[PDB]
């Protein structure tokens, strides 16, 4: 499964 | 295996200013963690600080109280820093470097350190007494004894002990300080041994005033 | 902005049995919840990300639930290295300040087999007295459940100079271990001869002394 973050823990950016 | 250590912790007086070091064996800061620093009052509860990313773009993220006193940055491939100023007593805290590994796109700070501790106070730095502790000469010698090493007078923490240079583990009971009223520190710590064991030393170290003291230790 | 509150502030079960800890998060956080152990003296141990993803070797046991606003730890077949203060945190992404928040922490006292104390009390080195202070350290040693420090200096029950520093739970068999430490200027010291640490624990008591002439 995937986590409601994965995004910002990719980019360090938000 | 990858490790982090903290280190920079020791007296300040208050407005006066720390800068705290994390290091980081066993991996490097690639992106996709973020490497970030929480603290701890003694018995209170932990309480997050700030973050700074590990991708070039170092990106430092900072708690609502905490900008403005604390500044994170990357001051090489393997050290991140924390700087501080202090201000009141409930800035005296164990501070702990640790990574978000950000796992599955979840928090999860799967690494920590040991933390290093800031003690914010006006008073002088103070190297510890180390006195034998011993069971009465008047007693009669049994075929196990225990013996210690009381640690007393020392500002500020940490101290650490040790028996037979690490070689002696079995049986040791080393005790949460205590703080005096005259705002020193106190410890003790024992060991059960058999009264064949030969000699027992206690090692005691006190970094902040670069100490290390052996007390070899004998019954009555 | 994002708190966490952990709602049983302290809780006890027996060896074998099954302990809940609840933490409440202010917003939807769409299972996004890590759980740490933390005992004292140590760095906390991460335990769980996402609601209920264990970390290598931490055992099943450890069951962490929920969903939306209400989240749960469940620590079943509670063993005697349960013993610790466990921590919720979660993160929302948007701001700087909620990158992390950590919960308030739940103790955890897990009740053992009963062991009684044995006690040992160490009278002053004797290098001690020639400082102007002396410290008189007694010690109850692998005990459960919970003892009572008692001084009396030639009889007469002793209240002032005494700190006491007990060891948290040990990891195999749950039990304390307690320093207790008395401490008198020379002169006080001098001036009386039976020095007595009492341990008591519910309706057993264990006394030692020394007389200060024969040490």
């Amino acid at each position: 499964h995937i986590g409601p973050g994965r995004a910002f823990y990719t980019t360090g950016e938000i | 295996q990858e490790q982090l250590v903290e280190s920079g912790g020791g007296l300040v007086k208050p407005g006066g200013t720390l800068t705290l070091t994390c290091t980081a064996s066993g991996f490097s800061f690639s992106s996709g963690f973020f490497m970030c620093w929480v603290r701890q009052a003694p018995g209170k509860g932990l309480e997050w600080i700030g973050c700074i990313y590990g991708g070039s773009n170092d990106n430092t993220y900072y708690a609502n109280w905490a900008k403005g006193r604390f500044t994170i940055s990357k001051t090489s491939s393997t050290t991140v820093t924390l700087q501080m100023t202090s201000r009141t007593a409930a800035d005296t805290a164990t501070y702990f470097c640790a990574r978000d590994a950000g796992t599955s796109g979840y928090i999860a700070y799967n690494l920590w350190g040991p933390g290093t501790l800031v003690t914010v106070s006006s008073g002088q730095p103070k190297a510890p007494s180390v006195f034998p502790l011993a069971p009465c000469c008047g007693d009669t010698p049994s075929s196990t004894v225990t013996l210690g090493c009381l640690v007393k007078g020392y500002l500020p923490e940490p101290v650490t002990v040790t028996w037979n240079s690490g070689t002696l583990t079995n049986g040791v009971r080393t005790f949460p300080s205590v703080r005096q009223s005259s705002g020193l520190y106190s410890l003790s710590s024992v060991v059960s041994v058999t009264s064949s064991s030969q000699p027992v030393t206690c090692n005691v170290a006190h970094p902040a005033t670069n100490t290390k003291v052996d007390k070899t230790v004998a019954p009555s | 902005a994002l708190v966490m509150t952990q709602t049983p502030s302290s809780v006890s079960a027996a060896v074998g049995g099954t302990v809940t800890i609840n933490c409440q998060a202010s917003e939807d956080i769409q299972r996004n919840l890590a759980w740490y152990q933390q005992k004292p003296g140590q760095r906390p141990k991460f335990l769980i990300y996402g609601v209920s993803n264990l970390e290598s070797g931490v055992p099943s046991r450890f069951k962490g639930s929920g969903s939306g606003t209400e989240y749960t730890l469940t620590i079943s077949d509670l063993e005697c290295d349960d013993a610790a203060t466990y921590y919720c945190q979660s993160a929302l992404y948007t701001s700087a300040t909620d990158i992390c928040a950590f919960g308030g922490g739940t103790e955890v006292v897990v009740k053992g087999d009963p062991v009684a104390p044995t006690v040992l009390i160490f009278p002053p080195a004797a290098d001690q007295v020639a400082t102007g202070t002396v410290t008189i350290v007694c010690v109850a040693n692998k005990y459960f459940p919970d003892v009572t420090v008692t001084w009396e200096v030639d009889g007469t029950t002793q209240t002032t100079g005494i700190e006491n520093s007990k060891t948290p739970q040990n990891s195999a068999d749950c039990t304390y271990n307690l320093s207790s430490t008395l401490t008198l200027t020379s002169t006080q010291y001098n001036s009386h001869k039976e020095y007595t640490c009492k341990v008591t624990q519910g309706t057993t008591s264990v006394v030692q002394s020394f007389n200060r002439g024969d040490c």
